[PDB]
Parts: C-alpha cells; sequence; structure tokens
C-alpha cells in the first residue's frame, strides 16, 4: 500500500 | 518553425554534440548537454537530469554489450546505491525548504550540521510529544525521531552522534548500529543481523514508537511487507524505504527484480498518475533501473516528449539502453528469450516519432537527431541514418539545402549532410531514382547531374529533348529552358571532360546539333541551317552515301529516329527554298537523294511525309 503522495 | 522553446534548445545542444563528433572531438557529456537547457524550465524538469545523471553515473565497461552490463548484479547493486544517494539528498533539500523559505535563505546564514537542520525540522513537523514515543529525548527531542531522519538525509554520522549522546538508554542497539555504519552496502554481518532481527521479531513487532520500527528494519531489512506508513508517507519515503530493505542471494526477503517487477506489475501507472503527476511515476520507475519503462511511459504525455526522447539518448550514448532488435514491434516490449523482469525499448521506432512532428520545416535538426540511428540497419541492409535522409529528402523536397546546390557553373556547394558523410554518393542517387520512378526527369537530371553520374543525365536529357527537337524555340519556352540546361551540361562535361557511353553521349550531342539546325530553320537563316544538316551526314544529299547512311539508321538512337520524319521535311523545305531563288541540277539531284533514302527507310508518318517530300521535288522541275 505505497502512497501516491509526491514529495512537496 | 514546428519547435517549441525548450525543444529548440535541445536541438542546438544535439548539434553541439554532433559537432564534435563529427570533427572527431572528445565526446562530452550529453547528460551535461541536457540539463544545459532544463534550468531554462522550472525546476520539475531540473530535478529529472540531476536523477539521470546520478542514476547513470556508474562505473561501466566501456566497449561492452548494454544487455550485459544491466544483467550484471555488479551494476544492477550500485544503480541501488545512487538511487538511494538520490532520494537521501533529494530528502535533505525538502528538510531545508521546510525550515527555511528559500534555498537561498538557507544558504546565506548557512547550511546547518545535518543533526541541527534535522532538529530544527522536528520542530516544526512534530511540535507537541506523541505520547507512544519510547527511550526519552536527546537535547529535547525523542531519540528515535533524529536517527530516522538524519539516515533519511544520508548522513549516518549525524545519526551515530546521536547514539554517542544516549548510550544508556539504547541498550545493545549501540554496537549494532555502530557496525552498520561500518559495514558497506548498508548490510550487517548474518550473524549480527540475525540477533537483532529475532530481538524486533520477538516482543517489538508491534511498538508504540513507529520510529524505532522504522530504523529497526531500515537497519535489518525486515518486515519488508509493512510499509512503515506511519513516517514513511510520501512516494520517495516508500521507495527509500524499500530500496534499504532490498536483498541479494526465503522469507521475509525482497529483490530489486521482484520489487521492480512488483510495483509496475501491480500498481501501474494508474496507481502511480491518479494524482495527475507524471514526474512521480516516471521517478518510481527510472529510480529502480527500469529506464525503458519509465522512457516509453514519459514519452507518451505529449507535453514531456522532447524530455523523453533525450533521456533515452543519454541511456543510448551510455550502452544502458536496451534497444528491440526487431523494428517491428511495439515501443514497449520483453523480448521472448530474455527475462520477464527487463523490457525493451523500440528505440528506432522512439526517434520515428519524434522526428515527424518537426521533420517538415526543419529539416536541418531532424538529421541531427537521424545520426543516432547511424549504427543500425533494417531488413533491406539499408544504412538507417542514409534511408532517412533519403524519405526527409523526398518529402521535404529541401534540395539545395540538404544535399547541396550544384550550379550552372560547375560548383557543389556542399549540404548539411555532407557533415556526417563524406561518401553521398549513393542517395544523392536514391533521391535521383526516385524522383526518375516519378517521372521527373528535368529534377532527376538536376539530381544525377549533382553526382556527376553522366550516364543518367544524359539518358533523362535525351528523353526531355527529342519530344522539343523540332519545337519553335521562344522565350521562356520549355525548349528554352530544356536547351539552355542541356547546354550548359553540355560546356560542364567538356571543360571537365565527362562522357558517359557513347550510345548515349553520341545522342546526346547529336540532338544539341539538331536542335541547333531547326533553331536556324525557323529563324529563316536557310543557308546557315543546311550547313549544319550537312556535317551531321545523318540524311545522305548524294546518292553513294545511300547504302552507309541506311544502315547506320538502324542502330541509332530512337530519340533521333522519332525525329527523322520533321528532319526530311525541313531539309526538304530548305532545298525547296533555295530552289526558287549547275546549281539547279545540283538541288535536283540531292532532292532525289531524299527520297530515296526516306523510301528505303520505314519510320514515323512515312506515309504523309514520303509524300509530301516527293511533291515538293516535283515543283522543283
Amino acid at each position: 500500500a505505497p502512497p501516491v503522495r509526491s514529495i512537496y | 518553425s514546428s519547435l517549441d522553446n525548450i525543444e529548440m534548445a535541445y536541438a542546438r545542444q544535439i548539434y553541439i554534440y554532433n559537432e564534435k563528433i563529427v570533427n572527431g572531438h572528445l565526446q562530452p557529456n550529453l547528460v551535461d548537454l541536457c540539463a544545459s537547457v532544463a534550468e531554462l524550465d522550472d525546476k520539475s524538469i531540473s530535478d529529472m537530469w540531476t536523477m539521470v545523471k546520478q542514476m547513470t553515473d556508474v562505473l561501466l565497461t566501456p566497449a561492452t554489450d548494454a544487455l550485459k552490463n544491466r544483467s550484471s548484479v555488479e551494476v544492477r547493486m550500485e544503480f541501488v546505491r545512487q538511487a538511494l544517494a538520490y532520494l537521501e539528498q533529494s530528502y535533505k533539500n525538502y528538510t531545508l525548504v521546510t525550515v527555511f523559505g528559500n534555498l537561498h535563505q538557507a544558504q546565506l546564514g548557512g547550511v546547518p550540521g545535518t543533526y541541527q537542520l534535522v532538529r530544527s525540522f522536528l520542530n516544526i513537523k512534530l511540535p507537541a510529544p506523541l505520547p507512544g514515543l519510547q527511550d526519552g529525548e536527546v537535547e529535547g527531542h525523542p531519540v528515535w525521531a533524529l536517527i530516522y531522519y538524519c539516515m533519511r538525509c544520508g548522513d549516518l554520522l549525524a545519526a551515530s552522534q546521536v547514539v554517542n549522546r544516549a548510550q544508556h538508554q539504547l541498550g545493545e542497539f549501540k554496537t549494532w548500529f555502530q557496525e552498520y555504519m561500518n559495514s558497506k552496502d548498508r548490510r550487517l554481518s548474518p550473524a549480527t543481523e540475525n540477533k537483532l532481527r529475532l530481538h524486533y521479531r520477538r516482543a517489538l513487532r508491534n511498538n508504540t514508537d513507529p520510529y524505532k520500527r522504522a530504523v529497526y528494519c531500515i537497519i535489518g531489512r525486515c518486515d519488508v511487507t509493512d510499509n512503515q506508513s506511519e513516517v514513511a508517507d510520501k512516494t520517495e519515503d516508500y521507495l527509500w524505504l524499500k530500496l534499504n530493505q532490498v536483498c541479494f542471494d526465503p522469507q521475509d526477503r525482497l529483490t530489486l527484480s521482484q520489487f521492480q517487477k512488483q510495483l509496475l506489475e501491480d500498481y501501474g501507472e494508474s496507481h502511480f498518475t491518479v494524482n495527475q503527476q507524471p514526474f512521480l511515476y516516471f521517478q518510481v520507475l527510472f529510480l529502480t533501473a527500469q529506464f525503458e519503462a519509465a522512457v516509453a511511459f514519459l514519452f507518451r504525455m505529449e507535453r514531456l516528449r522532447c524530455h523523453a526522447v533525450h533521456v533515452a539518448l543519454v541511456l543510448f550514448e551510455l550502452k544502458l539502453l536496451l534497444k528491440s532488435s526487431g523494428q517491428s514491434a511495439q515501443l514497449l516490449s520483453h523480448e521472448p528469450g530474455d527475462p520477464p523482469c527487463l523490457r525493451r525499448l523500440n528505440f528506432v521506432r522512439l526517434l520515428m516519432l519524434y522526428t515527424r512532428k518537426f521533420e517538415s520545416t526543419d529539416p536541418r535538426e531532424a538529421l541531427q537527431y537521424f545520426y543516432f540511428l547511424r549504427d543500425e540497419k533494417d531488413s533491406q541492409g539499408e544504412n538507417m541514418f542514409l534511408r532517412c535522409v533519403s524519405e526527409l529528402v523526398i518529402e521535404s523536397r529541401e534540395f539545395d539545402m540538404i544535399l547541396g546546390k550544384l550550379e550552372n557553373d560547375g560548383s557543389r556547394k556542399p549540404g548539411v549532410i555532407d557533415k556526417f558523410t563524406s561518401d553521398t554518393k549513393p542517395i544523392i542517387n536514391k533521391v535521383a531514382s526516385v524522383a526518375e520512378n516519378k517521372g521527373l526527369f528535368e529534377e532527376a537530371a538536376k539530381l544525377y547531374d549533382l553526382a556527376k553520374n553522366a550516364d543518367k543525365v544524359l539518358e533523362l536529357m535525351n528523353k526531355l529533348l527529342s519530344p522539343v527537337v523540332p519545337q519553335i524555340s521562344a522565350p521562356q519556352s520549355n525548349k528554352e529552358r530544356l536547351k539552355n540546361m542541356a547546354l550548359s551540361i553540355a560546356e560542364r562535361y567538356r571543360a571537365q571532360g565527362i562522357s558517359a557511353n557513347k550510345f548515349v553521349d553520341s545522342t546526346f550531342y547529336l540532338l544539341l546539333d539538331l536542335i541547333t539546325f531547326f533553331d536556324e530553320y525557323h529563324s529563316g537563316h536557310i543557308d546557315r541551317a543546311f550547313d549544319i544538316i550537312e556535317r551531321l551526314k545523318l540524311v545522305p544529299l548524294n546518292q553513294e552515301s545511300v547504302e552507309e547512311r541506311v544502315a547506320a539508321f538502324r542502330n541509332f538512337s530512337d530519340e533521333i529516329r522519332h525525329n527523322l520524319s520533321e528532319v526530311l521535311l525541313a531539309t526538304m523545305n530548305i532545298l525547296f527554298t533555295q530552289f526558287k531563288r549547275d546549281r539547279d541540277s545540283q538541288l535536283r539531284s540531292q532532292a532525289r537523294t531524299l527520297i530515296t533514302f526516306a523510301g528505303m527507310i520505314p519510320y514515323r508518318t512515312s506515309g504523309d511525309t514520303n509524300a509530301r517530300l516527293v511533291q515538293m521535288e516535283v515543283l522543283m522541275n
């Protein structure tokens, strides 16, 4: 369950 | 021009890289030549090339096959380290912009030590203490938070300093960590690695301190299924979390092949592109050594075509890109006789698509990209670069620009392709060959004449002249425009002593004489025109020559026999006019000669011609 929120 | 600002700048950089190889100079760093334009755009693109350089900056075996470098466990191991070093440094910049508002702002005051930065990073991202932390604090922060974000930034030393100030609290973790920092490849000894894993698994599988959990199985590469989502909430934090967990030669273990395949097979583009952020997926594929996937993927984004082609070129000029042997395959595929975990890119098609866009009105730039195909051929044997120049000339019809204009004075100003190869004889015939097959003789002659192929120039020039031999040469007519080019080819072929086989050549200069015979005949210069036809010894004028002249007609080019009808009539009408102005016997005798010749010759319109010839002879008497 890897996140899809890019480091911003 | 069909090239956007970004694409144009790349073209110029690729012209340099070509100018260097065309003049034999040092092979410059392509990745650097591409990042030079990236800085002119937003940092979304700059941070990409930064990843490209660091992922390709691995010690390779020059002059080695591409597939071999990418299959070798030696190289596959360094990829993981180069990526981890990028995820760590990339995160370190996130930690700076989180504390200081701007990278410049951090720099003026001075980048603080990774320890004090991390401490000044914990202040923000956890202002209040979480009640589930363990092992106390160190200078006002939980000891495990400091260790994690220090390792995340990649400064193991900064993390070990934290451990040294909590020797009593951390228990036996000190001797274990001190070994991890010492041992290379971020791995512990099997004996000690076993001691800590069993301890963690014993009673710490579910601990209330998430940072403690994270560090332990980052050091022991355990609990690969648990994504530690409490601390690794970003995507880069996941990649970095796993690349610190991959292993190399059965339970609770993950390898790069499994991880790289597991990611895109189960969680494809769909999973990583729901936020409509394309680079996120690209970084996932590129930082896992799946360069072909990332290239094809990013090549489909119509806004990022430029960038995906070049990251392919870099991988291509570094013997790292896995090209697809067959040119009939799809853009992305897995060869049947290869392992399933690697993929192949149809590099030939890749460039062919990119080029079609700006090949129509920007030929010069197209050639620069076609050059990379110089090393490949097709099923028929043609050199891919040469074929691409043929197709680009057939379509664009840019002969003077690309092939070099051969003026009517004997000069050959080189073209744009002259830079790439000095053997320009085949394509000029290829381009000349098709245009010949499309009835464009006047062009095929100029093209064949550009390659000094007189066998074909004079052949075609024979066809273009025969129809116009008896015609009236008038200003701007098709006769003048063809005669004047034929004469410009006669001089340049005599001054340079060039000639085709005597059959083609004899006919060519013979037609030129006849064209002069009718140009004088249509002007009323009867005396002058009569003298020319006499020299040619084509039509007999004394009965003795009839036998030999008749035999010659049998083997003269049909481009000549065609115009025999008009020649006999003009010559007759010439004698005819001179009669109305001993001499009478002489004209009468010659009149007869023409008739008997025409009588023994089967030729065009022999019916109407032989009759008219006889009538004109009767009026003489």
